[PDB]
């Protein structure tokens, strides 16, 4: 619809070419498409909600949720989890998500998908080390949120990774 | 480290405080007096967490995780009639034992020991109905003998029933006791078990309560309901750190870590700014205060809920929680101003702690004058004076042995000599507590480990 | 598969009337017996054949026979359910009203008029082809009822040795008539030890207490007790009356519940129910069933030795809550070191043709157990009988027929009953121990 509208607009404005009418039509098109992209990313994908969820999970913004995860996986962090099938780890993660205040988001349909977007992958760091040290959080993005938000990309600087490691030590 | 907390209402004053606290939480979380949440169950997104305090049976009903235990069924029936369906009728204990036969601590202890099976079964059922548990919150109400005895029996059962749970107690002390001897006996017999088993204890002196209720309210006459309203608001403010979890303090154990330096020192002193959720709260938008003024009022003796009697008070652990739109620059300014005005011990360099909470999105928004409130909890040895009043009464009356014909019945000791020995042991233990407090007030308390390694 | 109800005594008549009214309200049959369902849809998921014979008029006659020496209660039931029962399935012995609450007169009447009952049951069996067994509903306290029950049990075991028989016996409460009713109770117990295949026990005192607790009026009526009996019978027979995938007969239920014919006495429980909101989930229902405050029998035991338990949950349940309740039950209930810790859960569907019971959407649950509470009840009854017998010789004054011709044979039969119930309780307290299966271990 946008393409057809601005196509008939430029067809009516073809007799002028490069002019103030062309410039103002370009400006209006840019403003409208930017507002539409913002509205779509905020409503259909909840850009700000995903940003808040990332700040609460990776940056440990939700102290209650972090403490719930810690008390749920305390035995896992205690025992060496370097050699485990990780299915029990995923089950413990799901149980902690259910028990924490994020149960509201889990019940919510869209926020359920937002939570499921988190990948339950653990990168083994150390040979026979403690479970706390061998535990690692790996997040994978998906469009159209990948083109906006930044995560621990394999070719990046691991900003979120080092911040999460620092907060994890603390 | 966050677990659910079960409320224990005991005695008439304790039941009133619990009812007021549950009404305040219902008003905050939009639950009402009907038990059914006023908010629709479709908007599940809640910034707060009613699970540690409200058991969710149905999608719209939230039963509070509380148990009431009293000897007078009249107050229980009145509370149940006022809160239709809000409370659980199975969590109400009366034992059909009739009215209390006096205001003696032994009567309450006996009525607790006899029906210990029912209350223990109810506690076991309440624990089985949940998964994550952290500890109980007991309302002692030491002013009443039967209530103090019931609380002491509950503590003496819970200490050896669940040693892995942290126990907090709230002891309400009256301003002027009617029967000074009996009330001092009951308070000392309660503080004995408080020192023995209770992990944390918060005192509430009624003198400052009456002062605040006469100052901030317009009516000169003070009523017990709006007096306990202050204590319930205090309890809701101190449980806010778990209800609406902040970013620094989100667990009762985490809160008590920075407040209890040693199991011997487990007595705190509260303070609160002019309230805003009470009955007469319209005279708050004319003070025109900021975060610094809120901190000054919190540190002022006129806003404390206990008799200060500040004569160079030695502070051990001072903590504050500010709810509202707080400014970090104003927080730092208040900290800089208080570090040059609060007496600090030379043996410990630990300073005061500041925490910032969140306001409820459904509470009535206040103007920019009192939109931000604060609560303060300080470890001061000024409570040893409130205890010294009672110990001096004990020392001046125990030389004769008055009112001994009331504490002899009910308890496990029917002779006078056994009761005298028990009261002497209670006096000795409170004297040792006061001595430990006055020793920790000095620098030699830390030097005890420096001079001997 | 077809089961014939046997209503013995006025208690049997009352519980049969209540059960048939409940089944009619469930399967949309009503009092007139005609199918209350439209004739446009014949697809049904229930099973009314083993309980209701459908005639050409599409009327469902209950497959029940009433044997009682008191025609008054039978006439009252017929008046209340005119057009429901068959007059040919009525048996009043043609001897007038009842007389004497002893087992002797009941057994004598049964042995005298056994020919009519035999012809009636033969006609009822020949009316169909697929048969599994009978269903008896009587009280062990009533003398005539216990006598008729023993007579019909003897007839069934010496006529049809292939049909499994289940009965429901309601023990009396702590009252005065236990000085004489205990005789009938222990005689019925001996007959059950001898020939019965399955028995469900009930305690009158516990039933009265539970009814007074669940009801607002403390004046609990015998009609209310019979209604509770009808509700528990419907809950235990729902699995047979609505078979979908797993349970389609009482044979599998008794196979998974009764381990051996020497242990064929079951204690029921059911909670919650009315006789209007939902507050108990499946876990709450299971913990209430475990709690003694919901059982239909007096537990009188701190920790009974559970041998075999089986529960049927009615309502929409979640497997997560099911597993949580199962784990909690396995952690709480202790099982012997020789028997397995078997716990069976059957999800029973609700009847769409049944009016909505109060407290809608509230999941409920029934549980049949074999524990050491039935043995405590039996021990109390046998102790009372031994006391009254060894202290007062008054039972030799109310006898009929052969029991009246000589009182020595009566005392010998009662001593044999005491001996067999003593061997029963000894076998039970031995199975309670782990050394019961030591002969093969
Ligand atoms: N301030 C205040 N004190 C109360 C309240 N209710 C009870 N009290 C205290 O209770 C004392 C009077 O005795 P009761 O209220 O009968 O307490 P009790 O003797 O232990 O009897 P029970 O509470 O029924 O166990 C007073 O001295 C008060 O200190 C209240 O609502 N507010
Ligand atoms: N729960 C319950 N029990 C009943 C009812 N009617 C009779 N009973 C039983 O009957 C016993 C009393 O004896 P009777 O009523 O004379 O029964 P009976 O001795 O067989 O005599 P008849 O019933 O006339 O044949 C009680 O112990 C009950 O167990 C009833 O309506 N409800």
């Amino acid at each position: 619809e946008f393409s057809k509208k601005y196509h008939v607009l430029y067809q009516s404005n073809s007799y002028r070419g490069i002019s103030t009418n062309f410039f103002e039509i370009i400006n209006d098109q840019y403003s409208e498409i930017v507002n539409h992209t913002n509205q779509i990313l905020n409503q259909k994908f909840h850009y700000r909600d995903v940003v808040f969820a990332l700040k609460n999970i990776l940056l440990m913004g939700k102290s209650d949720f972090m403490d719930a995860l810690i008390e749920k996986a305390n035995d896992i962090l205690a025992t060496p989890s370097d050699s485990l099938p990780n299915y029990k780890l995923t089950r413990v993660l799901q149980e902690a998500v259910q028990l924490s205040s994020l149960r509201h988001l889990m019940n919510s349909p869209r926020n359920s998908s937002v939570i499921n977007g988190l990948d339950a992958r653990v990168l083994d760091l150390g040979h026979g080390s403690v479970g706390w040290d061998v535990f690692t959080l790996d997040y994978i993005l998906y469009p159209p949120l990948s083109l906006v938000l930044n995560v621990n990309r394999p070719f990046g600087r691991k900003e979120y990774l080092r911040i999460f490691n620092f907060l994890w030590r603390f | 480290m966050g677990g659910e907390i079960i409320t224990l209402q005991a005695g008439q004053c304790g039941n009133h405080v619990g009812k007021f606290l549950w009404s305040q939480l219902a008003k905050e979380h939009a639950i009402g007096t009907d038990g059914l949440s006023q908010l629709p169950d479709s908007s599940t997104e809640r910034d707060d967490d009613t699970k540690p305090f409200f058991r969710e049976n149905s999608r719209n009903k939230f039963t509070p995780r509380a148990i009431m235990m009293d000897s007078e069924p009249s107050v229980i029936a009145d509370v149940e009639n006022t809160f239709r369906g809000f409370f659980d009728p199975r969590n109400t204990w009366v034992a059909s034992d009739g009215a209390s036969a006096g205001n003696s601590w032994a009567n309450g202890y006996d009525i607790g020991t006899r029906n210990q099976d029912d209350i223990l079964n109810k506690i076991d059922k309440e624990i089985d109905s949940t998964d994550n548990f952290e500890g109980f919150q007991l309302l002692h109400s030491v002013a009443g003998g039967t209530g103090s005895g019931l609380g002491s029996n509950l503590l003496e059962a819970l200490c050896d029933r669940y040693p892995k749970k942290i126990l907090t107690t709230y002891s309400v002390f009256p301003a002027r006791s009617s029967e000074v001897v009996v009330q001092s006996y009951n308070t000392i017999l309660a503080l004995r078990r408080l020192i023995e088993d209770s992990d944390a204890t918060v005192v509430f002196d009624n003198a400052s309560l009456l002062n605040i209720s006469g100052k901030v309210f317009r009516n000169p006459n003070i009523d017990l309901q709006h007096t306990n309203q202050l204590i319930s608001t205090i309890i809701s403010s101190v449980t806010n750190s778990i209800r609406f979890p902040s970013y620094m303090y989100s667990s009762m154990s985490s809160i008590y870590s920075t407040l209890i330096p040693s199991p011997e020192l487990h007595f705190l002193s509260p303070s609160f700014t002019p309230f805003t959720s009470d009955y007469i709260h319209d005279d708050i938008a004319h003070k025109g205060h900021s975060s610094y003024d809120v901190m000054l009022d919190l540190l002022d003796p006129s806003n404390s809920l206990v008799s200060t009697a500040m004569n160079n008070p030695t502070y051990f652990n001072v903590y504050n929680t500010i709810i509202g739109n707080v400014e970090p620059r104003q927080i730092s300014r208040a900290m800089t101003k208080l570090q040059q005005r609060i007496k600090f011990p030379s043996w410990s360099s630990s300073a005061m702690h500041v925490n910032i909470g969140r306001r409820s999105p459904y509470l009535p928004l206040q103007p920019n004058e009192n939109e931000v409130s604060g609560m303060m909890l300080s470890n001061m040895s000024t409570v040893v004076n409130v205890f010294e009043n009672a110990c001096n009464t004990f020392d001046k009356v125990f030389a004769k042995g008055a009112f001994l014909n009331n504490y002899n019945v009910g308890d496990l000791f029917q002779s006078m000599q056994n009761v005298q020995d028990e009261f002497a042991e209670s006096r000795e233990v409170v004297q040792s507590l006061m001595e430990d407090y006055v020793a920790a007030e000095q620098d030699s308390y830390l030097d005890d480990v420096l001079v001997d390694d």
